[PDB]
């Protein structure tokens, strides 16, 4: 399953 | 400024600026050089001198005064079109989103040491009238060596009030339901919520909600074997009713909080 980082905003 | 320093590798960039590697040449003291260009500014504000600075410059002095598990602000100076900040940089380092990506799913007992610390570094903050507002696994970096934790980046921050606040700029999926829904939150509730997506995050690997349906239906499905008493805790900060979540105290003396491993131990066992 894919794991991602989110920016701020 | 360009003669105290250093300048090394770019580090990161993004929604906060360019960070840089660096050392100071005063004593090789390793340091972050952080460039914020000044039109990309949203909140300004001014401290004890009247001058007028960013927000971030604010509330990273107002939380910089000894130890603690907050990266620290060392200097800072303004040019014609920015910012630059310099800040405490361990080595060696990661952070803890690189950190869960590569270990997975972390034992429990070294979830609990890394929770309690940021619990002990936002109870700083707030101590200090700072409110983060970004509490998340990015923004926290381990110390490898010392086992010790850093909250980063208070770009998104605001000082601490009792009163609502209507504006938000963190990241969406650690944000609560009530911002999600009414453009709403209260300060110590709305971060005991995001508390609960990081514990969540570290015990199973990767943070529970994705969607904005995720985040208002308050539905906890466990992807890993996670003990009743950590998913009472993760359960009772995610409630959906702020005034439903657990304070700062009731966190650190649930059931599942006893015990926490020192800084030191938890390097010995779970990092070196
Ligand atoms: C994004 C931000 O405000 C600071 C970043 C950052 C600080 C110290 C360090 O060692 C690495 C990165």
């Amino acid at each position: 399953r894919k794991r991602r980082r989110h920016p701020s905003g | 400024l360009e003669s105290q320093y250093q300048v090394g590798p770019l580090l990161g960039s993004g929604g906060f600026g360019s960070v840089y590697s660096g050392i100071r040449v005063s004593d090789n003291l390793p340091v972050a050089i952080k460039h914020v260009e000044k039109d990309r500014i949203s909140d300004w504000g001014e401290l004890p001198n009247g001058t007028r600075v960013p927000m971030e410059v604010v509330l990273l002095k107002k939380v910089s005064s000894g130890f603690s598990g907050v990266i620290r602000l060392l200097d800072w100076f303004e040019r014609p079109d920015s910012f630059v900040l310099i800040l405490e940089r361990p080595e060696p380092v990661q952070d803890l989103f690189d950190f869960i990506t590569e270990r997975g799913a972390l034992q429990e007992e070294l979830a609990r040491s890394f929770f309690w610390q940021v619990l002990e570094a936002v109870r700083h903050c707030h101590n200090c009238g700072v409110l983060h507002r970004d509490i998340k696994d990015e923004n926290i970096l381990i110390d490898l060596n010392r086992g010790e934790l850093k909250l980063i980046d208070f770009g998104s921050g605001a000082l601490l009030k009792d009163t609502v606040y209507t504006d938000f700029d963190g990241t969406r999926v650690y944000s609560p339901p009530e911002w999600i829904r009414y453009h709403r939150y209260h300060g110590r509730s709305a971060a005991v919520w995001s508390l609960g997506i990081l514990l969540y995050d570290m015990v199973c690997g990767d943070i529970p909600f994705e969607h904005d349906e995720e985040i208002i239906g308050g539905q906890v499905f466990f992807r890993q074997r996670v003990s009743s008493e950590c998913q009472h805790l993760i359960r009772w900060c995610l409630a959906l009713r702020p005034s439903d979540r657990p304070t700062f105290e009731e966190i650190q003396n649930h059931p599942w909080m006893q015990d926490v491993l020192l800084p030191q131990e938890t390097a010995e066992i779970h990092l070196h």
